[PDB]
C-alpha cells in the first residue's frame, strides 16, 4: 500500500492516524472510492459556487411564478428561496443517478471508479501506460484541493469575515 | 459474536461495521460503556420527570434559596437564575468521590465488568441458570430506550 | 555522565553530546538529548533510515535561529533607514509610514501576509522532502542554498576547514540573534516605542537639565 | 521507614505516627498523594501570579464574558459558568484516566543518583508550594470578605513592582 498512486513526492506516503496498518483489499478500495467520490462532488460544487458568485446567472434559471434568476442569492443562506418541489425534483434526480447510471453496469473493473458504462469511451487506449497514472493523479489531487477549498468557503460563509480575493 | 444485545425483530445489528475486526476487550469495553450510559440515562429521565411533576425537597439549597425556587430543566445548571456555581461544584465533587470510592471492584466478584457486589447482594446467587441472561437483556434494553427518551427530552426542552 | 565540561565547569553533561556536531561545548544540564525526540509520534519517521535525536534538536535550533536572525534586522531597519519607497499609487493610507514594529502588523494588506506564509510553506515542504529522501545521512540545514551540487548562482566554493568555520560562525550568530530578538521584542513592547526613538533621547541631554546657554558679552 | 524525601533539616518528621506499621502499598499510596498534591500546588502558585499582567484575549461565551474582564483570585469561580468548569475537569480526567496528551519522552533515563537528588528536590519544592498556596488563599479570602482588613493592599503582597 506504500507504493500505490496518491503518494505524491511532496510528502510521500502520508498516514498519520495509521488506520491502514493491517488491512485486506476491500478496505483500501472502499477508502479510495469514497475519496474519489468526495473529490468529484467537491470539484463540481466549487465550480458552481464560484461561477454563481462571479455574477453571471442563467436567463433561463427562472422558475414557476417568474422568480427571476437575479432574485436568487448565494451560499447556504442564499439557497433558501428556491421552490420546494424543484429541490425535491433535483434530489430525486441525484438519488436516481446514484441508483442507476453512476455505477459499473458492464462488469469491467480495471480500477475503482472506472464505470464508463463500457459504452461512452472518449479515447482510452490512446494514452500511454504512464499517462493513465498521471491523469489519475492529477484528478485525485485536484479533487482533494477542491474538497478543502469548498469546506473553507462553507465555514467562512457562516463565520463572518472578509476572505482575500473573493469579495465576501 | 452473538451475545446479549441481538434480538427483537432485528438480529445482529451493526450497520456501520464497528465490529468488523473486533476483540474480546474491545467488545467488553463497548458493552460497559453502553451499560453505564444507559443506567445514567434512565436515572436522569426519572429525575427529570419527578421534578417536572412538582415535587421538591424541603429547605434551602444555597444561602436563602429554597429547592422549589430554581427553574426546571436546562436552566437549572446554565443560564441566568441558576444554582450558584459553588453548590453545583460541591455536588459534582460528591458524585465523583462516590463514583471513585464506592462502585469499584474491591473484592473480586468479576464475572461481568460492572458488577459491584463486594459481598452485598439480595438474590444474585440462589438463581443461576438463565435468569441472569434475560434480566441483563432487560437492564441494557431499558437503558437504550431511556437513553433515547432523555435525549429527546433534552432536544424538546431546548427547541420548545 | 561525564563531569566538568567546558561551560558549566562544576557540572555534568550527558554522554550523548560527544563531539560530532559543530558548536559543541557540553552545555546540557537538564537533558533533552537522552530522549526519543524524533521517533514517538513522528509521521515521517522511517525505521532504520532516520536521523538521531540530537540532530533533530539541531535542526530545530537552526530554524528558530535563522528566523531570529532575520527578525532582528526586520526590527531595526525600518526605524533607522526610513520606510520602504512603497505606498505610492497603492492606496495604502500611509500604511508603510508607521515605524513602531508592533503597529505595522495591523496596517498591511492581507496579500503580503498570505504571500509570506505561502513562501515559508513552500520552503519547508522542500525541506521535508529533502529530510525524507536523505535517509540516515543528514548534512543538516539542506534546502539547497549556495553550495556546489545544489542551487548556487554565485558558485561559492570552500575548503573543508573553511566550511567548518562558516558553520561555527553561523551557529554562534544564530544563538546570539535569538537572544537579541527576544530582547528587542520585549523592550519595544514594554517601552511602547521603537529602538531608535528609545535610545536617541538618551544620547546627549534632557531638555530640563541643559543650561540656558552663553550670554556673556564679548569685548567688554 | 527510610525512603526518598528525608533531609537533614529534620530527620523523619513523623510526630503523629501516621505510618507506624502500615504496609508497603499504603505508604506508596501516601507518597503518590504527596506528589500529586505538590505538583498541583506548584502549578496553582505559578498560575495565581501570571494573570496579574497578561490575559489571553479569548471569549468563554462567544459575544460576552471575555477573559479580560473576569476578576483574578477566588472570585473567578463565581464568574466562570458551570459548563466551563465541567469541561475543564473532563479534560483533566481524560488526561489522567487514559494516556492522552501525555508523552513517554519526558520520563528521561538519568542515572540513579541524579534521579534520587532530583526527586528529593521536586518533593521539597512541592512541599513549600503547598503552604504558599495556603497563605495566598488565606489573604485573598480575608480581604475579599471584608475590604481593608489585613491592611496590606493588592493581591500578591510581595513583588510590589507589578503595581
Ligand atoms: C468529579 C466528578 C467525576 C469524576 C472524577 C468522574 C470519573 C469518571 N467518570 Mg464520570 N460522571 C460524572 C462525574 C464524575 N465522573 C457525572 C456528574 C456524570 C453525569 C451523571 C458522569 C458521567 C459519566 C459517564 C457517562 C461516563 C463517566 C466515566 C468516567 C470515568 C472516566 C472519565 C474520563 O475518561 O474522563 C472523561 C473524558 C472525556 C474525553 C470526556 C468525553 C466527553 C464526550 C466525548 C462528549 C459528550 C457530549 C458532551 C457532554 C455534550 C456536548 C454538547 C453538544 C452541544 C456538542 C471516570 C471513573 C466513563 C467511564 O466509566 O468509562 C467507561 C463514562 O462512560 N462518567
Ligand atoms: C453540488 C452541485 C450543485 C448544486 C447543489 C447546485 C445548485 C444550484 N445551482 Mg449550480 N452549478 C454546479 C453545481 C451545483 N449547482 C456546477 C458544477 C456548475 C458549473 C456548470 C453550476 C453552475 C451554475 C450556474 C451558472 C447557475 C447555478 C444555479 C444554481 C441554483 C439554482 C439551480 C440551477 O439553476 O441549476 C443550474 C445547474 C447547472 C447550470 C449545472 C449543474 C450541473 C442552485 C442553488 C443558478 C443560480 O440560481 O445561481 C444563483 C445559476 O445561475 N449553478
Ligand atoms: C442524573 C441524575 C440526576 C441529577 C443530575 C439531578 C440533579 C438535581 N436534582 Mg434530582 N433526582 C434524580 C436524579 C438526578 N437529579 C432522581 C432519580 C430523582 C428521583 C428520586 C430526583 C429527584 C429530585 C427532587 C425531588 C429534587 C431534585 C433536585 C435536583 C437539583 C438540586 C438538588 C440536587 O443536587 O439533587 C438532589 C438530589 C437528589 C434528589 C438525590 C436523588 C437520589 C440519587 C439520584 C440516588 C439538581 C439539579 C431538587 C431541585 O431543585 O429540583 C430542580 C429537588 O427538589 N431531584
Ligand atoms: C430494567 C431495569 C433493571 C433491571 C431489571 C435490573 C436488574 C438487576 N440489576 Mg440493576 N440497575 C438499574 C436497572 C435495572 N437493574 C439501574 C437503573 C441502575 C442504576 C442505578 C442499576 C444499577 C445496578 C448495579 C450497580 C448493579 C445492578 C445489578 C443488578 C442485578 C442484581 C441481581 C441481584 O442482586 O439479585 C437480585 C435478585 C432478586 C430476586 C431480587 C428481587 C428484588 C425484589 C423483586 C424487589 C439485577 C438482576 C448488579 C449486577 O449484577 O451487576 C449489573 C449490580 O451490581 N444494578
Ligand atoms: C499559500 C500558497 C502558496 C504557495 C505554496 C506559494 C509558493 C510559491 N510562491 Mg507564492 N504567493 C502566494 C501563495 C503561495 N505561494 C500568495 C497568496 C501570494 C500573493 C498573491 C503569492 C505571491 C508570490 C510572488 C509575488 C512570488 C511567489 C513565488 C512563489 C514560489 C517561490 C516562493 C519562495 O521561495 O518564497 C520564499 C519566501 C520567503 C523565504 C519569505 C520568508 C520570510 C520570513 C523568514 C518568514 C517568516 C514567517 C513568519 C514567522 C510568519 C508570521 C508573521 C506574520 C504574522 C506576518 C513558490 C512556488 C515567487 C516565484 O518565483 O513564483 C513564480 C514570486 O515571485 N508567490
Ligand atoms: C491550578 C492550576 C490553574 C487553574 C485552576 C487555572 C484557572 C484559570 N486560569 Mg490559569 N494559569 C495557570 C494555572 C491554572 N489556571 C498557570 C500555571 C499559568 C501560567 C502559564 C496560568 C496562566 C493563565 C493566564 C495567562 C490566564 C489564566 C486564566 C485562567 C482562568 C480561565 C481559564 C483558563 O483559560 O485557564 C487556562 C489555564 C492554563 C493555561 C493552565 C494550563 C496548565 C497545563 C497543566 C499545561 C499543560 C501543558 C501545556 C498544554 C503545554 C505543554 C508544554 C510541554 C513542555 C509539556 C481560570 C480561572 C485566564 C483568565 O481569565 O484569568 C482569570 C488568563 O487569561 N491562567
Ligand atoms: C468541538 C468541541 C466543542 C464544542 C462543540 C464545545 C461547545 C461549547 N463550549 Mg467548549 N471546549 C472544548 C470543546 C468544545 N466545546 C474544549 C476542547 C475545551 C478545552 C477543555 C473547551 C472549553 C470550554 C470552556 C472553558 C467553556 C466552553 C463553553 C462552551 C459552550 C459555549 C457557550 C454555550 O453554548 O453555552 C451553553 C452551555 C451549556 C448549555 C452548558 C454545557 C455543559 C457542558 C457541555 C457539559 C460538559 C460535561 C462534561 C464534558 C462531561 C461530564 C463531566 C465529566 C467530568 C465527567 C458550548 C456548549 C463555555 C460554556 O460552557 O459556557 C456556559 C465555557 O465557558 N468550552
Ligand atoms: C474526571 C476527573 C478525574 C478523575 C477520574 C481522577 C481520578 C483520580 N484522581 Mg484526580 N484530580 C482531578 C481530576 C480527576 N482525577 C483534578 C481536576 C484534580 C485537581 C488537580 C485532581 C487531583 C488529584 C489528587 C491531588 C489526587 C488525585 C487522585 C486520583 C486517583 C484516586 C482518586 C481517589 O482516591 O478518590 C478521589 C484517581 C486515579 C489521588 C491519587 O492518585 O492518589 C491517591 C490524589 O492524591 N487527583
Ligand atoms: C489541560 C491539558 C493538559 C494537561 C493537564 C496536561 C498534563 C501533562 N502533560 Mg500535556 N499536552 C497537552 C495538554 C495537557 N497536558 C496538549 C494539548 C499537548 C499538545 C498536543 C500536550 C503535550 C505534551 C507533551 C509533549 C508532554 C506533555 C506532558 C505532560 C505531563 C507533564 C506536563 C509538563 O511537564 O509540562 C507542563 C509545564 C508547564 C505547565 C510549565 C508552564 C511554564 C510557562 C508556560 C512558561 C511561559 C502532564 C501529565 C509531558 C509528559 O508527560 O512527560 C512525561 C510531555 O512530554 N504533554
Ligand atoms: C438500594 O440501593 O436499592 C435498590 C433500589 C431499587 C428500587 C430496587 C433499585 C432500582 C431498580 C430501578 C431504579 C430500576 C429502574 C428502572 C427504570 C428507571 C427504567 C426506566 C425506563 C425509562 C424509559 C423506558 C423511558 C422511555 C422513554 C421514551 C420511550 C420516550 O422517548 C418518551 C417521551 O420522551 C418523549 C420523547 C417525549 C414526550 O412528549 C413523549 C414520550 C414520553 C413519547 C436498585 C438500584 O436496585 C436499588
Amino acid at each position: 500500500f506504500e507504493n500505490e498512486l496518491g503518494a505524491q513526492p511532496p510528502l510521500g506516503f502520508f498516514d498519520p492516524l495509521g488506520m491502514l496498518d493491517e488491512a485486506g483489499q476491500a478496505r483500501f478500495d472502499r477508502l479510495r472510492y469514497v475519496e474519489l467520490k468526495h473529490g468529484r462532488i467537491c470539484q463540481l460544487a466549487f465550480l458552481g459556487n464560484i461561477i454563481t458568485r462571479a455574477g453571471i446567472h442563467l436567463p433561463g434559471a427562472i422558475s414557476l411564478d417568474g422568480t427571476k434568476f437575479s432574485d436568487i442569492g448565494n451560499g447556504w443562506a442564499g439557497s433558501f428561496e428556491v421552490p420546494k418541489d424543484g429541490a425535491l425534483q433535483i434530489l430525486f434526480f441525484v438519488g436516481f443517478l446514484e441508483l442507476f447510471v453512476m455505477k459499473d453496469v458492464t462488469g469491467e473493473g480495471e480500477f475503482v471508479g472506472d464505470f464508463r458504462n463500457g459504452a461512452l469511451d472518449f479515447g482510452w487506449d490512446s494514452f500511454s501506460e504512464e499517462t493513465k497514472l498521471q491523469k489519475r493523479a492529477i484528478e485525485l489531487n485536484n479533487g482533494r484541493a477542491a474538497m478543502m477549498g469548498i469546506l473553507g468557503l462553507m465555514v467562512h460563509e457562516q463565520l463572518g469575515g472578509e476572505l482575500p480575493i473573493v469579495g465576501q | 459474536e452473538s451475545e446479549i444485545g441481538a434480538q427483537a425483530p432485528l438480529g445482529f445489528w451493526d450497520p456501520l461495521g464497528f465490529l468488523d475486526r473486533a476483540d474480546q476487550e474491545t467488545f467488553d469495553r463497548l458493552r460497559y460503556v453502553e451499560l453505564k450510559h444507559g443506567r445514567i440515562a434512565q436515572l436522569a429521565f426519572v429525575g427529570n420527570l419527578i421534578t417536572r411533576a412538582g415535587y421538591h425537597l424541603p429547605g434551602d439549597i444555597s444561602l436563602g434559596r429554597a429547592f422549589a425556587d430554581v427553574p426546571n430543566g436546562i436552566a437549572a445548571i446554565n443560564g441566568p437564575d441558576a444554582i450558584s456555581t459553588a453548590a453545583l461544584l460541591q455536588t459534582l465533587a460528591f458524585i465523583g468521590f462516590l463514583e471513585t470510592r464506592v462502585m469499584i471492584d474491591a473484592t473480586g466478584e468479576s464475572q461481568f465488568r460492572g458488577d459491584f457486589r463486594n459481598g452485598f447482594d439480595f438474590g444474585w446467587d440462589k438463581q443461576s441458570p438463565e435468569w441472569q441472561t434475560n434480566k441483563r437483556a432487560i437492564e441494557l434494553n431499558q437503558g437504550r430506550a431511556a437513553m433515547m427518551g432523555i435525549l429527546g427530552l433534552m432536544m424538546h426542552e431546548q427547541v420548545g | 555522565w561525564n563531569e566538568a565540561p567546558r561551560a558549566l565547569p562544576f557540572g555534568s553533561a550527558p554522554p550523548t553530546l560527544d563531539g560530532s556536531l559543530v558548536g559543541d561545548v557540553g552545555f546540557d544540564p537538564i537533558g533533552f538529548s537522552t530522549a526519543p525526540f524524533a521517533s514517538f509520534n513522528n509521521p515521517i519517521y522511517q525505521e532504520g533510515n532516520f536521523m538521531t535525536d540530537v540532530q533533530w534538536l539541531r535542526e530545530a535550533e537552526l530554524t528558530h535561529g535563522r528566523i531570529a536572525q532575520l527578525a532582528v534586522v526586520g526590527f531595526i531597519w525600518p526605524a533607522l533607514f526610513g520606510t520602504f519607497p512603497g505606498n505610492e499609487n497603492f492606496g495604502g493610507a500611509d500604511a508603510y509610514s508607521y515605524v513602531n514594529p508592533l503597529e505595522a502588523i495591523n496596517h498591511i494588506p492581507s496579500l503580503a501576509i498570505y504571500q509570506i506564509v505561502g513562501g515559508m510553506a513552500w520552503v519547508e515542504y522542500q525541506r521535508v522532502q529533502r529530510i525524507k529522501e536523505q535517509g540516515k545521512d543528514r548534512i543538516s540545514g539542506d534546502i539547497g542554498l549556495a553550495y556546489p551540487g545544489g542551487w548556487n548562482p554565485f558558485n561559492i566554493n570552500y575548503s573543508p576547514e573553511e566550511y567548518a568555520e562558516k558553520q561555527l560562525q553561523e551557529i554562534k550568530h544564530c544563538r546570539l540573534a535569538m537572544l537579541g530578538a527576544f530582547g528587542l521584542f520585549f523592550q519595544a513592547l514594554n517601552s511602547g516605542e521603537d529602538i531608535v526613538s528609545q535610545l536617541s533621547p538618551a544620547f546627549a541631554a534632557p531638555e530640563y537639565a541643559a543650561k540656558a546657554g552663553y550670554f556673556l558679552p564679548q569685548g567688554i | 521507614e527510610n525512603e526518598i524525601g528525608v533531609l537533614p533539616p529534620t530527620g523523619f518528621f513523623d510526630p503523629a505516627g501516621l505510618s507506624d506499621g502500615i504496609s508497603q502499598e499504603k505508604f506508596d499510596s501516601y507518597r503518590l498523594a504527596e506528589l500529586k498534591h505538590g505538583r498541583a500546588a506548584m502549578l496553582a502558585v505559578l498560575g495565581y501570579v501570571a494573570p496579574e499582567t497578561y490575559r489571553f484575549g479569548y471569549d468563554l461565551i462567544p459575544g460576552e464574558l471575555s477573559t479580560n474582564d473576569i476578576p483574578n483570585g477566588v472570585a473567578a469561580i463565581k464568574a466562570i459558568p458551570f459548563g466551563g468548569w465541567a469541561q475543564m475537569i473532563a479534560f483533566v480526567g481524560c488526561v489522567e484516566t487514559y494516556g492522552w496528551f501525555t508523552s513517554p519522552t519526558g520520563v528521561l533515563d538519568l542515572p540513579d543518583d541524579i534521579l534520587a537528588k532530583r526527586q528529593t528536590a521536586e518533593l521539597q519544592h512541592g512541599r513549600l508550594a503547598m503552604l504558599a498556596f495556603l497563605e495566598l488563599i488565606r489573604h485573598d479570602s480575608q480581604n475579599l470578605a471584608q475590604p481593608g482588613f489585613d491592611g496590606l493592599d493588592n493581591l500578591i503582597t510581595g513583588l510590589p513592582f507589578l503595581y
